[PDB]
């Protein structure tokens, strides 16, 4: 689709005078080259006297996606034109030259044309595009306010920790508060690499590090840099705080730093141009005065897509849902024959009109009931929808409304879908429902602060209940809440402020069906003490839809959530960007401020949003989000257009390799990819671009000597890219990456995020369970990038390259020396980590081919994309692993080394169970993501079972001991 | 007499998880209820779950020195005595906001009558037959869903190409209108060959768009028709899943372990 919708290409140019000329032009010819020759050729026609000046002419044609784009960018070749039909119209240029060039970079980076966003006339989208430029301007001003240094902070942000304080176990690995490091100063234009060795403390800042280095060479214009990648140390932080240095000490290796002059870095950074776009220039009474009852009329359904013979009667099932909880009983319209869907019935609800909360959010459905067989009639949903009862401008909906109904998602059994996004199906081949709302002779507006505040305070220091209040706040969010606790919490709500962590539990105790208690709760939430960022993320879930609760949660995030924590929780924070109901929320104005301040966050903000545009439910919401980000991202639009183009030639390469060559064997496929990747079109695209998995790594000349189709499951691609950095021999010699096409990487990406979180919990607490969470990234629909972990072998393969003693003897083979006793240790502290983690998350079966071992004895899994499914213990220490752990002793179960392996697993399981609230919050935000094994709150109930959260601390361990003993057959 | 054994009562379901009881009270009449052992797994709790107002409530039954009740006055002696008192008297005395009493108890004896062939000889064989039917139907539905997704991508792709052909016609028609204005200077007194080619190209493009319009119409019908088959298969998959799990739930209490089910599934 990139080139055309041929050995000889003929374009039928259309001159303004109307000379339809058909001429042949080369594909490599640019737009300017064909423009110059066409005018010379057009002069032979009898109507050549009417031609005007050449410079006042431009090309206009049709793109693949039907966008009539204008070709101001004469630099682009014919292949890059993305023409639909071979033809070319010449008209005088109109509009602004710079604005349309930017509109083409944004259109290509997003994947859809930007001109499509200006067709929609909905007030919700239009006033979002115009009013989202306050944050975009504010962010751009902030990063340009200070010296050129502030420009560098955006481009090369620090990769730092959340805590300067080193853990006790880590701090003992460096002696007397001092660590050694090597500096690789380059002093001459000719490559003269010299290394200086110096002793630095764990508290010194890079300014002090620079001062010591200059002394060792025998005001500063020099800044540090990680050798082998584009990471810089230009922030006034302790040197031990940086993530690279922490990794170097904890893996026990040599940190290598290089010296770069500041002026060399600043000249690399270009200027920024935020041109203000074109669209930037361009009787009511309160709701509480109404005393009627909510009545809604379902006129008819235009189309329904179920069989007449199989399905007898259909009906419409509705309900008013305040973010998951029903505000009243669901109402059924009377059943009608499938041939003629037509109800015209005034549905009546129990909700008093002033009782309505802000996020009323009526939910619809169209079920089908047969009743021929079975006592319980089988209601099978046919469609679903959602309608906000209050517009974005605090106005109750009125008058007839037409809604388009989505199809029911796969693997969903509920008649309604309260989790679905409020809106209408853009497609015009879906069931359409006609609604009518009551009209109160005026526009109904939700009350302001004054009306709500005056409702409160108008209607109208303990002994032992503090213990119960503390006990309530320490339970799981999904724990058993009883009607006696909810009564107890609400009666003692004024003493709940002294325990700020109890807010998520107290909001569950409020009844939104009444405006008396809702008004009284708004007073408390107004002056609630701030809570921890890991607990304020709980309020951003689906269960809390109120604007004040979600507004309060962001207010805590803006002050508490840091840059490194934000990067960890970026997948979830994007996922709670669909549970919001209005486009002009507070989360977007908070997420975009960070994405326009950190290029490291901005790199993943783009890719996380870009991957979810395949779904049509959030294609428009995220399209407007990326268009505003891409416009104000800066000069990163040129880098983000290199990766999108590079990752599109790969998709086309794999797609024709999957379908057209499925019958072909690997031998022909190997020679087929050799020819296809040989073409200069792929050579230019797949070279010299930043890696999507890490903005710091650069992918040099794609090395073709070892770049072959992996002979594995879904024919992946194993691609080698050299390291173009000057000092590359210290970090990476070739950045290997596996391009998985046709496999869902969203489940794997979430699994590795939990594994990253778990390892932080163990290391911080005091354990030293070392595991390998590698890099994963989903880019589009069923397409992902997987980072290769360098030297490694599957244990299935390791038994042929070297009987149960094969794994131990192989480890003892390439570990000769004193280091052998440390290779088994690392094989133990990594075995224990992946046994607790797999058991808790319930990852799928673990063969001897999903298990990877490094030359140093480290162990890690190729995490399957099927978690919480296989109660079940996936990883059991086989007879191969038990020999290595017990130092080769035949009495594996009773040795001291295996005893220390059990007490290592027990301390790990107890540590995670103490931080079980964090893992429950993370799993509860990906409900609307669409993973088949995580779509409802009953799926997270598996986590609460394997962690034994219901039982006590001592009852939980005997649940773990028995569960492992069912396969290990011995303690 | 007024206090029977909880074991023989129909509403008391024993020990079931919260997720296993939400399905029982799913889309049910308001006022239905059942009593289950508390999730915390002590002795004598017997939390009561009730469906009122469209959502599932929970009520804990306190127990101290051999009595039972909701609040601290533990007047009622046994659990069966307490429930039978609130079936004939609304819960409004306990709480003004709780109105509907325990109208329709969820019973396990009726579900026992639902199961055929209590003898073990037929339970084992019938489970295999139902699982084979369920697995075959599930494979059929997964094939239809994959096909239905594929046709969704084709009509979306074909629809966009229709939009492009509409715009190309507009550009060519707009270019033709310029010729009508520009040909006035010549007709009042080559051009004829040029005009014929432009008319020929537009006519062919009109046919090309029309063929695309017809092809989309045929593809749209297949997209709709298969969506009818997919919607009809699902209810049958629903009924088979209930009965297959019912036999497995009845068979799993004969002394087998979960590891057998994991390997079998
Ligand atoms: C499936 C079993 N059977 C095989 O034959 C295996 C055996 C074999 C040999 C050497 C390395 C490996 C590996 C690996 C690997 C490394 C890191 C990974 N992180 C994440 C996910 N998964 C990973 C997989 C496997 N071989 C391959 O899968 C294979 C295919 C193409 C290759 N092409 C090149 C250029 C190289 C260097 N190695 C390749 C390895």
């Amino acid at each position: 689709s990139g080139e055309l919708w041929p050995p000889r290409i003929l374009v039928e140019c259309l001159l303004p005078n109307g000379m339809i000329v058909t001429l042949e032009c080369l594909r490599e010819a640019t737009l300017i080259t064909i423009k110059h020759e066409l005018f010379k050729e057009a002069r032979k026609y009898p109507l050549h006297q009417l031609l005007q000046d050449e410079s006042s002419y431009i090309f206009v044609s049709v793109t693949q996606e039907a966008e009539r784009e204008e070709f101001f960018d004469e630099t682009r070749r014919l292949c890059d034109l993305r023409l639909f039909q071979p033809f070319l119209k010449v008209i005088e240029p109109v509009g602004n030259r710079e604005e349309k060039i930017l509109n083409r970079e944004i259109g290509f980076a997003i994947g859809m044309p930007v001109c499509e966003f200006d067709m929609v006339k909905d007030p919700e989208v239009q006033d979002f595009r115009r009013n989202i430029l306050n944050v975009c301007k504010e962010a751009v001003d902030l990063r340009d306010l200070n010296s050129p240094h502030s420009r560098a902070m955006y481009v090369y942000p620090p990769n730092v920790e959340s805590s300067p304080e080193l853990p006790k176990h880590i701090y003992n690995k460096l002696d007397k508060g001092q660590i050694i490091v090597v500096i690789w100063v380059i002093v001459s234009p000719n490559n003269d690499k010299q290394k200086y060795t110096l002793k630095i403390n764990h508290d010194c800042v890079p300014e002090q590090v620079i001062a010591e280095a200059i002394r060792k060479k025998t005001q500063g214009k020099y800044i540090l840099k990680v050798c082998g990648c584009d990471e810089y140390f230009l922030e006034k932080y302790p040197l031990s705080q940086y993530k690279y240095i922490r990794s170097c000490i904890m893996l026990g290796r040599m940190p290598n730093l290089m010296l770069m002059a500041k002026e060399s870095l600043y000249s690399q950074l270009p200027m920024d141009c935020f041109t203000m776009p074109s669209y930037s220039r361009r009787s009511t009474k309160s709701l509480w005065v109404i005393n009627s009852a909510l009545r809604i009329k379902i006129l008819c359904a235009t189309y329904v897509n179920v069989n007449i013979r199989d399905i007898d009667k259909i009906y419409v099932r509705t309900g008013i849902y305040h973010g998951g909880e029903p505000l009243c009983d669901n109402v059924n319209t009377q059943r009608v024959p499938c041939s003629n869907p037509r109800w015209n019935e005034w549905l009546n609800y129990d909700i008093y009109i002033p009782d309505l909360p802000r996020a009323a959010r009526l939910c619809l459905s169209i079920c089908s009931v047969k009743g021929r067989k079975g006592a319980k009639e089988e209601h099978c949903p046919l469609a679903w929808g959602n309608i906000n009862l209050f517009d974005y401008t605090d106005t109750l909906v009125s008058g007839k409304m037409a809604l388009n109904l989505w199809p029911v998602p796969h693997g969903l059994e509920d008649l309604l879908n309260p989790i679905g996004v409020t809106g209408s199906n853009p497609n015009k081949e879906t069931p359409c429902l006609e609604l009518e709302f009551d009209w109160f002779s005026s526009v109904v507006k939700f009350p302001d602060m004054s009306v709500i505040e005056e409702h409160a305070n108008w209607s109208v220091l303990r002994e032992n209940d503090k213990e119960q209040l503390k006990a309530i706040s320490t339970r799981d969010p999904l724990s058993e809440i009883t009607e006696q606790e909810k009564d107890f919490l609400w009666s003692h709500r004024h003493y709940c402020v002294t325990i700020p962590e109890i807010l998520p539990k107290l909001l569950l105790s409020v009844k939104w069906n009444s405006r008396d208690e809702v008004a009284q709760m708004y007073c408390l939430v107004k002056d609630w003490p701030p809570i921890k960022p890991e607990q304020a993320m709980e309020l951003l879930d689906c269960n809390y839809p109120d604007p004040m609760v979600r507004g309060f949660a962001v207010r805590c995030l803006e002050k508490y959530l840091t840059d490194d924590k934000l990067s960890q929780y970026l997948i979830q924070l994007v996922q709670v960007l669909k549970y919001e109901q209005y486009l002009d929320n507070l989360l977007v104005r908070f997420l975009l401020k960070k994405a326009l301040t950190n290029q490291r966050i901005g790199h993943f903000f783009f890719w996380h949003l870009k991957s979810e545009m395949h779904n049509k439910t959030v294609s428009q919401r995220f399209g407007l989000l990326l268009e505003s980000y891409c416009r104000a991202c800066g000069m990163y639009l040129k880098h983000l257009n290199r990766q999108v183009e590079a990752m599109e030639k790969l998709i086309n390469l794999t797609d024709i390799l999957k379908q057209e060559k499925k019958d072909e064997t690997q031998k022909v496929q190997m020679k087929f990819l050799v020819e296809q990747m040989r073409r200069p079109d792929f050579m230019d695209a797949l070279q010299g671009f930043l890696s999507p998995l890490n903005p710091a790594h650069q992918l040099g000349n794609l090395r073709l000597e070892e770049c072959r189709i992996m002979s594995s499951a879904k024919r992946p691609l194993w691609l080698n890219w050299e390291n173009p950095d000057i000092m590359s021999e210290l970090l990476f010699q070739n950045n290997e990456i596996i391009f998985k096409n046709g496999d869902d990487l969203r489940q794997d990406m979430l699994t590795l995020q939990i594994i990253r979180i778990m390892e932080n919990i163990w290391q911080n607490q005091g354990l030293d369970l070392r595991m390998l969470p590698y890099g994963c990234l989903s880019i589009g629909d069923c397409v992902g990038l997987i980072e290769v972990v360098r030297n490694s072998h599957t244990i299935m393969q390791i038994q042929c390259k070297g009987n149960s003693h094969t794994l131990h003897q192989w480890l003892k083979d390439k570990n000769k020396g004193e280091i052998y006793d440390a290779a088994i240790d690392l094989f133990t502290r990594s075995c224990a980590g992946y046994c607790v983690a797999t058991f808790i998350l319930g990852i799928g079966d673990r063969h001897n081919s999903n298990i990877m071992v490094k030359d140093d004895g480290q162990l890690f899994h190729i995490d399957f994309g099927h978690f919480l499914d296989h109660e079940r213990v996936p990883f059991v220490l086989t007879q191969d692993f038990l020999i290595v752990i017990s130092k080769g002793a035949q009495e594996c179960t009773k040795t001291r080394e295996f005893e220390r392996f059990q007490e290592m697993c027990y301390k790990a399981y107890l540590a995670i169970r103490q931080h079980a609230n964090l893992f429950i919050n993370l799993f509860s935000m990906m409900l609307g993501s669409g993973m088949p094994e995580l779509q409802s709150f009953d799926d997270i109930a598996y986590i609460r079972k394997t962690l034994a959260l219901d039982k006590t601390e001592q009852e939980a361990l005997e649940y773990f001991m028995k569960q492992m003993n069912d396969a290990h057959h011995g303690g | 007499n007024n206090n029977m054994s909880l074991q023989d009562a129909e509403w008391y379901w024993g020990d079931i998880s919260r997720e296993e009881v939400n399905e029982k009270l799913r889309d049910t009449a308001d006022g239905t209820f059942l009593v289950r052992d508390a999730s915390t797994k002590m002795h004598g709790d017997y939390t009561l779950t009730l469906r009122k107002g469209g959502n599932n409530k929970l009520i804990k039954i306190f127990h101290r020195d051999g009595k039972y009740g909701f609040s601290d006055p533990l007047t009622f002696s046994s659990v069966v005595e307490l429930i039978n008192h609130y079936r004939n008297e609304s819960l409004a005395q306990y709480n003004p906001k709780l109105d509907v009493k325990l109208l329709y108890p969820v019973s396990k004896y009726q579900q026992d009558q639902v199961v055929k062939e209590d003898n073990i000889e037929a339970v084992g064989k019938k489970l295999h037959e139902y699982n084979t039917q369920f697995q075959e139907k599930s494979r059929e539905y997964d094939r239809l869903y994959e096909e239905y997704t594929r046709t969704s991508q084709e009509i979306q792709m074909k629809r966009t190409a229709i939009e492009a052909f509409n715009e190309t016609i507009k550009i060519f028609e707009e270019q033709c209108q310029t010729q009508e204005r520009y040909s006035k200077e010549y007709i009042e007194k080559r051009i004829m060959h040029n005009y014929d080619k432009l008319k020929s190209r537009i006519s062919e493009i009109i046919d090309s768009r029309r063929r695309l319009e017809e092809d989309l119409k045929k593809q749209a019908a297949e997209y709709r028709e298969i969506d009818k088959r997919m919607n009809s298969i699902k209810p049958d998959l629903i009924q088979l899943r209930k009965t297959r799990d019912q036999y497995l739930m009845w068979l799993t209490q004969k002394g087998v372990r979960q590891k057998k089910l994991n390997e079998w599934l």
